[PDB]
RNA sequence: UCUGAGAGUUUGAUCCUGGCUCAGGAUUAACGCUGGCGGCAUGCCUAAUACAUGCAAGUCGAUCGAAAGUAGUAAUACUUUAGAGGCGAACGGGUGAGUAACACGUAUCCAAUCUACCUUAUAAUGGGGGAUAACUAGUUGAAAGACUAGCUAAUACCGCAUAAGAACUUUGGUUCGAAUCAAAGUUGAAAGGACCUGCAAGGGUUCGUUAUUUGAUGAGGGUGCGCCAUAUCAGCUAGUUGGUGGGGUAACGGCCUACCAAGGCAAUGACGUGUAGCUAUGCUGAGAAGUAGAAUAGCCACAAUGGGACUGAGACACGGCCCAUACUCCUACGGGAGGCAGCAGUAGGGAAUUUUUCACAAUGAGCGAAAGCUUGAUGGAGCAAUGCCGCG
């Protein structure tokens, strides 16, 4: 068969675990934010998306995109 | 409890879907057929993969009926189908996956490659 | 080694990381053959220049014809 | 590998029902523990396979037990 | 931000929806097998830019640009006057 | 410089048109007849039929634990990696079945693109936290192994603080549905090796860390164009056509959803059937052109069959997963294992194609600072007059 193919299907499944982890948890974030707009929970975020486009978990373009949704739709005021 | 000349299903890979009693292996005049009674039986129509035709007498014994039987345990089992498990004079089908319930009364007649390829035995 | 069976080629051919050999290429640099080594060869002496400017590293083993040639001489000002 | 003082080969010779299957393959049954044969420590409690002489003699055709 | 764009002169066709009209343009070119240059011809739907109107009964000149929908990747342009 | 040879055939004899046949080559050609060799290239066009064994992908001990071992009283010098983590494994191979098209090829706009490792140069490398592989004990077992508890290392991962530059937003200057410019509302990055020097504390060399811009490379989208045959295939199609809102998306788009509106294409051959990987090209002809799509190359596409998903720049992935279908194999009958259109090779079919072969010597790709390692990529030899070519 192969080695290090099984040592990498073990390898990446505890990163997906952990990857979904904080996905969900940004999930949540911008849940609240749906629920009702305030500048505090937008903030909160915008850092998290941040580290999160940081990082290859999610593509810096789609966080571009949904952050500027987001500033377009609060600037209503 | 299988009733004389009448159809049932499959619950195998054979190729076959609608097939019916001919006669019961047994003693004259047995009338009824409990689990694992192979019989006599002939195909009414299937589909054109099967390894058999239809219409030609063929040999299986049988696996499901909803009437059933009370085996030694003291508590009833039933089912709501009638199938077949199509073997060779033997005590070994041509199929490769069994589907479906298999009973477990039928080791001590033998058919015990039959509870090694199934998916789960009741 | 291509061409003539048991007649050894290697034309210098460029590939920045992940080209297989005998397909595209941006650009040809020239011919060699290595069965009498003097570095006979007929080069840009740009294009060369060329990976010089924009990277792509070129390839580790044909670094000694440059070495004859001295590219070095031209390509120590990369980073002045 | 090692000297041939422990290596030995043997042979069984019997006239056919003066224990032929019964002889080679009991032997078999009580040597054939390691991976070579192996069919002691994976047919103990088995069903007993007493083969049809001619579809035995053809299904056990070799020329080393070691 | 010097861009190259492609213009392509046609007759209207039809306008069927609203700020969505049909153009038809009819090209004479070379066949490659008896030397006899054949018309072929080609349809194409567009919408209104927003600040020009074209209309049943002109020649338009329509440009590319990114895909705004199905079947439409041009804007019409400008109008050229009748006869 | 390039520019076309005839002959025969219906007739008592004799002329028109007209078919047929030969004189010319060419083949992935069998098989006779066979046959000495040198190079030279080639050697499933046929069942995308299923398949044993070895090879087809590993690598980092100069990132670490951790146990173990050669020499060591001890400290350990050294070994070696089952393991975590790092990179790569999608690149490389062969097949061409389904595909009749934006597949291909060309020109293209990407005012809709993204690309880790390189490129010029910039910004920093503060610390904090706790699991866990491995090891140990046990249940369950020949193995398979799972489930608990204890033991940790690390560039693994999760906060804090800090931001040059970035995103996000507002004002002010710009272009033939957009871009640049000053100011600021919001926000976020990490790590340690290896060595030198320095009593040290620091500092330096260099890998790497995290960020930025030039690029290029790579992939993808649209566009015009050309790129089979068929009328004994006449009408065909309804997220279909249009926009809006919202969503998804490297990214534009009925890509998707809600609301309605009603088309859209067509005799200039749509739609449907046979059939095809495409192209460059091979052969033939004086050419125009016609045949074929061998080796070889580029693009696309597949990968026992059909779907669905994660990974990382990058895949829906020959030998990463899940399920179903179909098949094979092992078994302790408890339960599982497996994918040659990778190389050889087998079985069958087939008139018709080989080695169950060798070196990683050079070069290519991956890892590594390096010792170098891995490579049926690569190159050799085996068989064959199969073709061009020399030569007894």
């Amino acid at each position: 068969n192969i080695k290090s193919n099984e040592k990498r299907l073990r390898q990446n499944i505890k990163r997906n675990l952990n990857n979904k982890g904080q996905k969900t948890k940004l999930k949540t974030n911008v849940k609240n934010f749906h629920k009702e707009i305030n500048l505090d929970n937008l903030g909160n975020v915008y850092s998290q998306a941040d580290r999160l486009a940081r990082k290859g978990i999610i593509s810096t373009n789609r966080a571009r995109r949904l952050k500027s949704r987001n500033v377009a739709v609060l600037n209503k005021t | 409890m299988v009733s004389f000349m009448t159809r049932l299903n499959v619950a195998d890979n054979t190729g076959a879907k609608q097939v019916g009693i001919i006669k019961v292996l047994g003693s004259t005049r047995k009338r009824y057929a409990f689990l694992g009674d192979v019989v006599v039986v002939s195909v009414k129509d299937a589909i054109p993969s099967g390894m058999v035709k239809k219409g030609q007498v063929l040999r299986a014994v049988i696996v499901r009926t909803k009437k059933g039987q009370q085996r030694k345990d003291g508590t009833h089992l039933k089912f709501d189908d009638n199938a077949c498990v199509l073997i060779k004079e033997d005590k070994s089908p041509r199929g490769t996956r069994i589907f479906g319930p298999v009973a477990r009364e039928l080791r001590e007649r033998g058919y015990n490659k039959i509870l090694s390829l199934a998916v789960e035995v009741v | 080694r291509m061409g003539r069976v048991h007649y050894p080629t290697y034309r210098i051919v460029a590939v920045d990381s992940r080209v297989k050999r005998d397909g595209k290429y941006i650009a040809l640099i020239g011919h060699l053959n290595p069965a009498l080594k003097e570095n006979k060869c007929k080069i840009d002496e740009a294009v060369a220049l060329e990976w010089l400017n924009k990277g792509a590293k070129p390839t580790d083993t044909v670094r000694s014809l440059f070495s004859q040639t001295g590219l070095w001489k031209k390509f120590v000002e990369s980073k002045k | 590998t090692v000297d041939l003082i422990n290596f030995r080969n043997f042979g069984i010779m019997a006239h056919i029902d003066a224990g032929k299957t019964t002889t080679s393959e009991r032997i078999l049954f009580h040597s054939g523990r390691i991976h070579k044969i192996g069919e002691t420590h994976d047919g103990e409690s088995v069903m007993d396979w007493m083969e049809q002489e001619k579809e035995r003699g053809i299904t056990i055709t070799s020329a080393a037990t070691s | 931000k010097r861009n190259q764009r492609k213009v392509l002169i046609g007759i209207v066709k039809s306008t069927k929806n609203a700020k969505t009209a049909t153009v038809q343009v009819e090209s004479r070119f070379k066949h490659p097998l008896y030397h006899k240059s054949v018309v072929r011809h080609k349809k194409y739907q567009a919408h209104n830019e927003g600040e020009v109107l074209a209309k049943d009964g002109d020649k338009v000149q329509i440009v590319e640009t990114r895909p705004l929908s199905a079947t439409k990747r041009f804007r019409i342009a400008k109008i050229i006057e009748r006869a």
